[PDB]
Parts: C-alpha cells; structure tokens; sequence
C-alpha cells in the first residue's frame, strides 16, 4: 500500500558500476610479495632468474648474482662485479641506472621484475644525481632535455641567473649567512606588542630559562633570568653567562672579562625543536617567545655552541649543469608599422565527440582578449554539423594591429545548437620573445570541464593541451611579409609624449569632456579618493572609467587608486596604453596587500605586473611572504610566459630562505599531477632543487616517506576494505615493522613544520583512524636533545582521500584574521591547526592534543541511562578541568575563541557547524575542524546563512552556570567582541577579496569565477555603510539564534 | 522608473540590458549610471529611446513575466517536479564526470604503461642479440671437446628468452586493445554529456521560470 504497487524494473541490487580520486611497487600490484623472481640480464646474454627478497638491497642481489653466475655459462667473459651497475625500466617508463645500491628492490618502482647489468656510462656519475632531482620533482629530468620548445630550453638556461646569484648571497658572511638560509629567524612583522600581551609582563619583563650542557653532558642546567621583553639574544646570552660564572672568587671587573670572551661563542636555540634566534630582534618579536607569553609558558632556550651549529651546516656547492640593426631578426618590423586589422584563419577540427541526432549544428567561436575583451566576439559560420567539421574562413577582428596590447590573447571554443561549449583553448597573440605570432598553429583543446556554462572561457590557461588525444584545431595566423615585433620602450615613450602634447591643444568643445584641463575641481577631487577606497569587486561604471582616465595625472598623488585606473584604461587603444605605461614607469610604490591584486587574472600586462613585483621586492617582509606564499604560487599560472619577474622573485626568496623554500617546494609539488601547470612547475622545481643545496636530500626523505604512506593507504582503501579494523590494524603494524618502512618513515622532518624532527616511530601509538578514507595517525619520537621541554612525541595525521587544499585556504584566512585582530587590540584566540596538501587529494593534518568534539564531551558526561543528553555536560566537563582562579580564565578563553569563530564562519560562509565539527580543549579553547565547502557552494541547490549557530550548550559556558543566559552581561561582552571583530575584518576587506581572487588559478570548484567570491561582499556588506553592516550582522545573528541580538553602540 | 548587483550579474550570465538600483539607478558586464532624476523624458522614456550618440566606444530588454509556457498551489509542485528532473539530471551529469575523470587518468596510465612495455621489450630484443655475439664467438668448437656439455644448455637460455619476449608482446597487445575500447568509452561518455548539457541548461532555465513567476520541497 506504500508505493501504489509500482514496480521499479530498472533497479537491481547486484553491484547496483554504482561507493554509496585514485601505482605501487610493481605495475598493477601495490605490495610486491616477500620473495620474488627477478630476471637478471647480463653482458653474457644469459637471463638467470634469481629469487631475492622484496626488501633486499642491490648490494645483496649483486653479491649473490656474482656467486650464482659462477653456476651459468660464459663466466670468464663477465668482468669483476665492482666494474658493474644495474638498470631497468620504471613505471614512469624510463631506463633508470641504479647507482645508490644501498636502495632496496621495493623502492625502485620497477614495473616488471627484472634487472640488467651494464658499466658506468657517463663516468661523471656524480652528475647523474639528477636522479635525486627527478625523485624530488616527481618526473625525470631527462624528460626536459628532450623538449623542442625553445622557451623551455631558454627558461632552464636563463633561470640559473637567479640560482647562482642566490647561492653567492648565502656564502657572503659564512658560516653565519649559511645558517640564516638554513635556520632563518621566526619573527613577527611588528617589533612592538599589542597591549593585551604586554600586560602579562609587569612593565615589560619576561621570565626566561636558559639551559646549558657541559661534560659529562649527562646533566643540564636551568639559568632562570628575568629580562626585558625587548632585549636581544646577544644580551640574553650575556645575562645567562653572568649567572653561570658569578663567584666569590671573581670580582666585578674579572667577571665582565670572562663574560665578553664567552658571549660571542654562543647562540640561542628553542628547546625541543630546530628553531634558532640568530639576529638582532627583540626576544618577543620571535614567535616562540610571543607564544610562550600568551600560553602562560616560561621560554626554554638553550646555549648552543656556535662550533656545534656551524658543525651541522654542510657546504651547498652549486654547479651549473650541461645546459651551460645587428641580427638576423633585423627587428624586421615594429608592430605599429603594420597596416591592416587583425584577421585569423580557422580551418579544421580533427574530431569532436557529439551526437549527430541530439545536437543540431556546431561552430568555432573566437574573440581577442586581455582578461576582459577588446572587441566584438567573432563567431565562425556553421559547417558540416556534428560530422567531420572543417571550415576554411578568415574572421576579421575590428582592432588595428598596432592597437593590440602586449598581453593580447586569442580565446576560442567550439559550441553547439540552445548553445553550449564542447571544447576550448587560448593562444598568446605575442610569443615570449615579443614577436607577434605568424604561420600555422595546432591548438589541442581542453574540456570545459565542469560547471562553466559560459561559451568561451578566457580565465582559463593559455597554450595547447599536452594530451594529443583531444579535439585538435588547426589555424593560420596572418603573415605580414616579414617577422613582426612589439615596439621598444623608446618607441612607446615617444608616442606617449606625442599624444600628451596632442591633448594640450585640443578645442574648447569635445563631446563636453567625454574622455577628458588643470582646473582641479574640488567636488571631483574628493570623488577620486571615494572610489580609491572601494573593494576590488565593486564594479565600476564607464562614466567613472572616463572620470578616472581623464585625471590620470592627478591619480599619481593617490598611488592606492592604480588598480581602479588600470581597469579604466582602454587596452584596445595604443594611445591610452602608451601613456599608462609611462605612468606605471614613474608610479610610486603601494602596499604589498594591494600590489597582489595586480598579479591576479585581471592584470596581465607585463609592465603592470613588473611594478607589482617591485612593490613586493621593496615592501613585503619574508614573514608576510610566507603568509601569502600560496597565492603567489597560484598566480604563476596566470603569467603568460615561463620566464618572468614574479618567478624570479619567488625562486630567489626560496633560495634565500629555507623556510620559504620548503613550502615553495611542496606547494609546486602538490599541484604537479595537474598536467596544465605540470611543465611550468616542474622546470621551476628543477631549478630550485638544483640550487637549494643539501635540503634536496631532506626533501627526498620527505618525498620517499610520503610515497610509502600513499602506497600503504591505497592498499587499505582498495582490497583491505571490507575487513574488520582489527584485521586492517594487524596489516598496518606488520607493514610498519618491515625494514623498508623503518628506513623510510623514521629519520626525517615533518613537512607541516620542518623545524620539528621526526625520529623513531612509536608503533605502539600508531593507528588507522575511524574515518572511511583510512587516515593514518602517526607518532614519532622527538629526537631533539631537549625533547622534555616541548613534546616527547610528535604526532600528525596523513589522509589519503580528501582534497585538503580548501581547508588549507580557510585555515590560512583564519590565521590572517587572528593576526588582523591581535595587532588591532582584539584578542580572539583562533586555532588554525596545520594542514598541507602534498599531492592529488593527499595531505597532512596536525593533531591538537587534549581536544575533543562536543559529541565526545557529551558521551563522557552523558548519564548511563540512555534517555537524552543534558546541555550542561559541556559546562560541567569544562569546570572539572578548570578549577579555582583558573576557571574564570578558561571561560574568558572559550568566550573569546567562540566569538572569533562565530564571526569568521559567518563571513567565510563555511559548512554548517554541528557537534562533530566543533572541538574543545581542556584549557577551554573552542575551534572548528573539517570546514568543507567554504563560500557557500551548498546554495547551488536552492539566503546568507549563519553556519555557527550557538546552541544552548555554548551559551551556558559563555554565561557561567546560568538561567536565561541571553540576558547576562557575560553574553553582552561576548556580543561586543563579535561587533568589534566583524568590523575589524570588514575594515581590512580588500586583502580577503584579493586573496580569494588570486586563488581562482587553482582547480577548486568553490572558486570558479569572481561571482563565487561575491558572497564575501554580501556578508561583510560593503555596498552598505558600516553602521548598516553592523545592523545587518546583528539582524542575521538575531535571525539564526531566535532572538538575543537587539543592541546599540556608543562609539562611531 | 515606473515599477509596473550580485544577482544582476548572475542573471546577465549566458546573454550575448537591464535597469537596477544604486546617482540613484544603473543600466547594466558594461555598467551605465542613470546619473548620466532632473532631466527631459521622465526616466522611462530615456530607456525606450535606445548608443554612439555621446560615448565614442558604443535591442534585448529582460523582464519577461514567464507565463509563456494560474494557481499558486499547483505551480508550487511544477517546481518540485522540474527541480527533481533538474537535480536527477544534475546527479547524472556529474556522475559521468567521475567516469570522464577516472577513465582519462586510466587512459594516460595505459600509454605510459605501454611506453614501459615498449622500452622493456627493446632490452629483451637487445639481450637475445647479446648472446649471438658471445655464444657464436665460442661456437668455434661445434661438435668435439667432450661432446656438447656447453652448447646444449646455451640453447635452453635462448629458448626461454625468446618465449619470454613472446609473453611480453602478448601482454602489451592485450593492454593496447584494452586502451582502444577505453578510448571509445571515453569518447562515448563525452558524447552523452554534450547532449545532456543544453537539456540541463534549459531545465535550469525553465526551473527559473516557475521560480520567478511565484515571486519546503527542495
Ligand atoms: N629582517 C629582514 C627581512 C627581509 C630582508 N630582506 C633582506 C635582503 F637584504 F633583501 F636580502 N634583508 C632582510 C632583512
């Protein structure tokens, strides 16, 4: 009677191929069996099949193949084994000679189980540790050597400028400057503190503790000082030795001479991890100190002897690889000499996958672009619809060839008929050598792939798909009797001064003032600054574009206005652009947070971008670089050509600063599998790995480790699925006990923080978590000498399955909010735990000890009789930790953290917060995990929602043990934090708008286009006033909680 | 204005003009302020009038009421049926993208696998030719020297080597024809996505028809 007896015939249960991203040690098989048959091919021609062990070294199988070749024919024709080396084909499909013969059979990635013997061809065998680089990069280096494209060959050879220069800078004041590279100081951007931190110091003094180790070494020694927060390490080193050596047998004078000798032989190291205080900064400017201040901790430093630190730092010793009018060009013709409009011949798409029936007709659409468009889109005529389609037409684009701006691009697609796109591609109208393109080109196309209903897609990547098996589309680019080039800077400045002087003598009348004297209007002169302060997505009217464009020379006094100005320029005017080029030449620098906007997808022009790089070169600190390193790396994707200013800028800072270098390496490597960027990023990785010194060997351990964990988890997620956790855990431990695992997963640096060493695995405390993606919870001994003062055991989570890089961004934004708030007075303690995407849906996530979800809290306190959970269980659990004077502070923390997170989750619009999304620490801090879809992707089915809705539970904790908790003064002070915080982020809205814009380069489906970012404009309410936005925030907070949020403020 | 930004930009998506609130109003992306009240032709008559006539660098108004294809109650389910079509179509759309993705990565795994095969073979072809140098440099004896203690077992190596190669070339062959059907299956998935696309766009457009007329289920 339920379904009106209607059968579903189509339905069937057996494999419904209906789950309701995803090789290992050999081809097709993850884990090679413990004994295996390995064919050994020799110079004899004899293929003697050995059975060796999975985990056996090449040294072992060699010194056994030596002995068991004495049992086969032609023996005296085999040389001494010490004159031989192995080689085979790998899964990447190359002949990998096997030099480091300590390597085990399972680590070689062999495809087919066999070896071949040969002699050391290329006797410079130390040179053929490009292998290291290839391993590190995740593709072979020789794959670059056989690339035709000169741009690539030119990138590799010319980018060594930066490498060599940067290596010289490292060995300037050595071994100090080497230790600056290796152990750069970890310090905040401001030397002064916010006032709430200061006030935990009794008029600016920290109680420190210095530790020493003199032989027998066995013993260590506290030296507790009480010194100024702003005193440098040099001073703290002194006062520490004063105490050590003070005696009844030293006078004051004889003490000071002992101090002076000992002073300059030591430096300060943080206890329990490889951080170091290596230059003149206030102690509190270093982040460890400022963490210790806030957390309620006494800094534990250590006097490290400079001998024993400079002992650890090895020589980097870079060397250049095998890749080591007056020309045939004759600058043949300047672009501006040419007399015709652009036309481009489209002819024949080789194939397209469309139905003859369903789709009626098809055509190749085209348009010329500069981000946004400089003429009408030129569709081609319909032909041979859905069945071997070829054209042979020229489309005539209304722009005179001299007008084409330096970064102009053909954007094309192929559409259907009721329109939808089939495939797409774009081309740089100028090549990397400033040459305007001519001849025929073969543009292999991309899929749309998802979402993108728009016909053309110019925000996508330039160049052809490196998959040959795609819609190809041949086309001819017009030829002007001779090779064309973009004009020199000499030419453009000359034309600028001309059209500048041509302005000066124009008539009294000119469509009034449609696009244009020194009469400096005073209402207008305030309209510029009003527009200057607007957000990047506040769409500008062409009236304002002219208005701006006309007073261009005035705008130079408000340098901040430039992003608005540049979007106002007509790029299909050679005249306007030439003058803009000359403004940008002299234009004075702007704040790095604005300059970053000028490396997003709307500003392609090399001159504009070179400016942006120069702003960052002067103004952006190494601290603020490593904050914003993610965006800067994703913004390389939008650069036209391989060699450019921004890549040189980043490659240099990566080779300056091993903390940057590390994340600069990982951030490229993680996007490597993505074939669109694959080539740009590899060549860059190749240049970095070649120049970074011994760190390459540290990375190779990190990579080698990750591969093991990827491989282990793959076996768990396929095959060992549908097995009890008890079974899976017997497999997990068996495998980590294996010796190749022990090799690979023990001596290395946590990629989440290379500062923290990972030593021996405590298998005891390693386990496969409950989640279906089978994340591994790993746990290593901290092999530091002072592990006791930080953490005896470092543990982090490895998750193969989820795409981390969304989390990666929201945590980044959270950190940036916390810092805005902190230095603007407001203490709202967020916890942006560490997360790192290291590959296609694979990553690492920091654990946060002594934290549990609200669900777990409620199960401990949850009364044995399973009726209902009480809301007070949280509040009671929190009291049971925090008793006495403690208790009040534990609430203060909760209230502060809750508020901070209330604001951020509303603003970012992250996934709905339920009980297993929110966690509470024993000390009483609240923080969110697993954020999911961030700018409200969940509206695409059917608003402006509050995802963090304060249940009764939280409100109690906020107001202490309470009845009617929304009326308390505790809750008022909470409400005020939200109002001060919400405004604070709003006042820095530009940064977040840009930060998101820069992240359109990544493949994340929550950032497809600028209209996805629009949400963040609504929720911060920038089209309204700040008093309206406040009231909007209060409104929306009132809506979700059902009352509470009706208030007023005294200060405006 | 005669009553009888984010959403204005979103509704302008997929259209090769319209009036909006804030100057006090905005003709729309190419944004035109209505500041340019207080002029000839009371607001609305300036809109009917039209663009080169003032601006150097310069037919389809959008306000269809969408009764084109009367209840309030019954039209409420005409969303609930079209949106279930839309979402079941959407579900099927993005179902095949997983297959489109998985197959394409599976495909490129096969050619890179085939390159390893091809290359592996070239080492085995080179190995049978390695012995015929070094075996028939010592076939000098042929019959004598304790009969055939050498040359019988040399032939066994050569026999396995060649029959091994045999199996490798079979394995590649097998993979190459695996790739072919996969190539055809890939193309076939893309084919049905392109027929679904405009059905899915029209269904999403016609879902907007029954939404915007009316201005729980979903
Ligand atoms: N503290 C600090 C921060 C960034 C710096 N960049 C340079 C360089 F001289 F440009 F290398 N010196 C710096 C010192």
């Amino acid at each position: 009677s339920y379904y009106h007896h209607h059968h579903h015939h189509d339905y069937d249960i057996p494999t419904t191929l209906y789950q309701g991203p995803r090789s290992g040690e050999l081809w097709g098989i993850h884990l090679m069996p413990p004994r295996i048959l390995v064919e050994c091919l020799l110079p004899n021609g004899m293929i003697v099949t050995l059975e060796c062990l999975r985990e056996a070294t090449l040294i072992t199988i060699k010194h056994e193949l030596f002995k068991e070749a004495r049992k086969y024919p032609l023996h005296q024709l085999l040389q001494d084994e010490s004159s031989y080396i192995f080689v085979s084909v790998t899964q990447e499909a190359e002949r990998e000679e096997f030099f480091d013969e300590t390597r085990r059979l399972c680590d070689l990635r062999l495809f087919q189980p066999f070896l071949k013997v040969i002699e050391p061809v290329g006797n410079r065998e130390e040179k053929i540790l490009n292998r290291e680089i290839g391993f590190a990069i995740g593709m072979p280096v020789c794959e670059f050597d056989m690339v035709k494209d000169p741009e690539v060959q030119d990138f590799r050879r010319n980018i060594l400028n930066v490498c060599k220069e940067a290596v010289d800078l490292r060995d300037l004041n050595s071994p100090h400057s080497r230790a600056m590279y290796v152990y750069p100081p970890n310090v905040e951007s401001s030397p002064e503190l916010p006032k709430h931190i200061y006030n935990k110091l009794d008029k600016g003094q920290i109680i420190v503790v210095i530790w020493v180790i003199v032989s027998p070494n066995n013993d260590k020694q506290k030296y507790t000082l009480k010194i100024n927060h702003d005193c440098v390490p040099e001073q703290v080193i002194a006062e520490a030795i004063r105490k050590k050596t003070r005696s009844m047998l030293l006078s004051s004078e004889q003490l000071k001479l002992c101090v002076l000798e000992y002073q300059g032989k030591y430096i300060l190291k943080v206890c329990g991890c490889d951080e170091y205080f290596l230059e003149k900064y206030p102690l509190s400017q270093y982040k460890y100190i400022r963490s210790c201040i806030m957390l309620g901790r006494m800094p534990n430093l250590m006097l490290m002897a400079k001998e024993s630190l400079y002992s650890q730092l090895p020589m980097d010793c870079f060397t250049m690889p095998s890749y080591s009018y007056m020309n045939g060009e004759t600058s043949t013709k300047s672009l501006w000499v040419i007399n015709s409009a652009l036309r481009i011949k489209i002819l024949c798409a080789t194939y397209v996958n469309v139905n003859i029936r369903d789709i009626d007709k098809i055509y190749v659409r085209t348009g010329i672009y500069h981000g946004g468009e400089p003429l009408c889109d030129n569709v081609n005529t319909q032909r041979v619809p859905c069945s071997n389609p070829r054209w042979n037409e020229w489309l005539n684009y209304d722009i005179y060839i001299p007008d084409l701006p330096r970064a102009a691009r053909l954007c094309l697609s192929i559409c259907s008929v009721e329109h939808c796109p089939l495939a797409w591609g774009n081309i740089n109208l100028f090549d990397y050598t400033d040459t305007l393109v001519s001849g025929k080109m073969a543009l292999n196309l991309w899929p749309v792939p998802h979402g993108l209903e728009d016909l053309l897609n110019p925000i996508g990547v330039t160049g052809s798909n490196p998959n040959k098996e795609t819609p190809c589309l041949e086309l001819e680019f017009d030829w002007f009797s001779s090779v064309v080039k973009f004009p020199d800077m000499s030419v453009i400045e000359e034309h600028a001064n001309w059209s500048v002087s041509r302005e000066a003598g124009f008539s009294y009348s000119h469509a009034g003032l449609s696009n244009r004297d020194n009469e400096l209007r005073e209402n207008d002169k305030e309209q510029l600054k009003a527009i200057s302060t607007r957000d990047p997505l506040s769409e500008i009217t062409e009236q304002e574009k002219d208005f701006l464009w006309s007073h261009r020379h005035y705008c130079v006094t408000i340098p901040e206005i430039l992003p608005k100005l540049l979007l106002s320029v007509k790029w299909n005017s050679r005249d306007e652009v030439a003058q803009m080029y000359c403004l940008v030449k002299d234009w004075p620098p702007i704040k790095p947070e604005q300059a970053m906007e000028l490396l997003d997808c709307n500003y392609p022009d090399p001159m504009v971008r070179g400016f942006a790089v120069r702003c960052l070169e002067k103004y952006l600190t190494d601290d603020k670089l490593s904050q914003y390193l993610i965006q800067l790396v994703q913004v390389l994707k939008y650069e036209q050509y391989l060699d450019n200013l921004l890549v040189r800028f980043l490659l240099k800072k990566a080779l300056t600063n091993q903390r940057i270098g590390h994340f600069f390496f990982w951030h490229l490597k993680s996007e490597m599998h993505n074939k669109t960027v694959s080539q740009r990023f590899g060549l860059l990785l190749e240049s970095y790995c070649r120049a970074c010194g011994m760190y390459l060997k540290h990375l190779n351990r990190q990579v080698e480790a990750m591969e093991k964990l990827i491989n282990l988890t793959d076996i768990l997620k396929q095959e060992k699925k549908d097995e009890t956790q008890k079974v899976q855990m017997k497999f997990l431990v068996e495998q980590m006990r294996r010796p190749d695992f022990m090799d690979a997963l023990q001596g290395f640096l946590s990629p989440l923080n290379p500062a923290h060493q990972l030593g021996n695995l405590r298998l005891e405390e390693c386990r496969i978590m409950s989640s279906a993606k089978r994340p591994l919870w790993l746990n290593w001994e901290n092999p530091d000498i002072m592990s006791e003062l930080l953490f005896q055991n470092n543990e982090i989570i490895f998750k193969n399955g989820d795409d981390l890089r969304q989390d990666m961004l929201t945590l980044q934004i959270i950190r940036i909010m916390e810092n805005i708030w902190q230095n603007q007075g407001l203490d709202l303690r967020m916890l942006p735990y560490g997360c790192l995407s290291i590959g296609d849906c694979v990553g690492l996530i920091e654990v946060v000890r002594n934290s549990h979800t609200i669900m777990q809290i409620q199960c401990k306190g949850g009364l044995k009789g399973a009726l209902q959970f009480n809301s007070h269980t949280l509040h009671q659990w929190l009291k049971d930790k925090n008793k006495g004077e403690i208790y009040d502070a534990a609430i203060d923390l909760f209230t502060r953290s809750c508020a901070g997170y209330c604001v951020a989750t509303f603003i970012l619009g992250i996934g709905d917060r339920h009980n297993s999304n929110i966690m509470v620490k024993d000390d009483g801090q609240l923080f969110h995990i697993d954020f999911g879809h961030f700018l409200d992707h969940k509206k695409k089915k059917f608003r402006e929602r509050v995802p963090f809705v304060l249940t009764q539970d939280f409100l109690i904790v906020i107001s202490k043990g309470a009845q009617e908790c929304t009326k308390t003064r505790e809750f008022e002070r909470f409400q005020e934090m939200c109002y001060k915080a919400y405004l604070a982020i709003r006042q820095h809205a530009n940064l977040f708008i840009n930060l998101f814009s820069m992240m359109l380069g990544s493949g994340m489906p929550e950032l497809q286009s600028f209209d996805d970012i629009a949400y963040i404009r609504k929720t911060l309410a920038l089209d309204k006033t700040e008093q309206e936005a406040l009231e909007y925030f209060m409104k929306q907070m009132n809506d979700a909680h059902h009352g509470g949020w009706t208030t007023k403020m005294d200060w405006i | 204005s005669l009553q009888d930004r984010e959403e204005v930009n979103e509704k302008l998506r997929d259209t090769a003009f319209l009036v909006r609130d804030a100057g006090d109003y905005t003709l729309t992306n190419k944004l035109i302020k209505i500041f340019h009240p207080l002029t000839f032709s009371s607001v609305v008559e300036l809109i009917n009038h039209y663009l080169a006539q003032y601006n150097p660098k310069l037919l389809y108004p959008v306000s269809k009421y969408q009764q084109d294809q009367d209840n309030i109650e019954a039209v409420g389910k005409k969303l609930h049926e079209y949106n279930t079509q839309f979402q079941e179509k959407s579900r099927e759309y993005d179902r095949l993208y997983e297959e489109y993705t998985r197959t394409s990565q599976e495909i490129q795994m096969k050619r890179t696998a085939i390159e390893a095969f091809n290359e592996t073979i070239k080492i085995f072809e080179e190995q049978c030719q390695t012995q015929e140098r070094y075996s028939k440099e010592y076939i000098e004896k042929f019959k004598r020297e304790g009969n055939e203690k050498e040359i019988q077992r040399i032939m066994h190596n050569y026999d396995k080597l060649k029959s091994r190669i045999s199996e490798i070339i079979d394995s590649r062959r097998r993979l190459e024809e695996d790739l072919k059907k996969q190539a055809a299956e890939y193309r076939e998935i893309d084919k049905r996505m392109n027929s679904i696309k405009p059905d899915l766009i029209q269904l999403r457009k016609t879902r907007d028809q029954y939404l915007m007329w009316l201005t729980e289920w979903l």
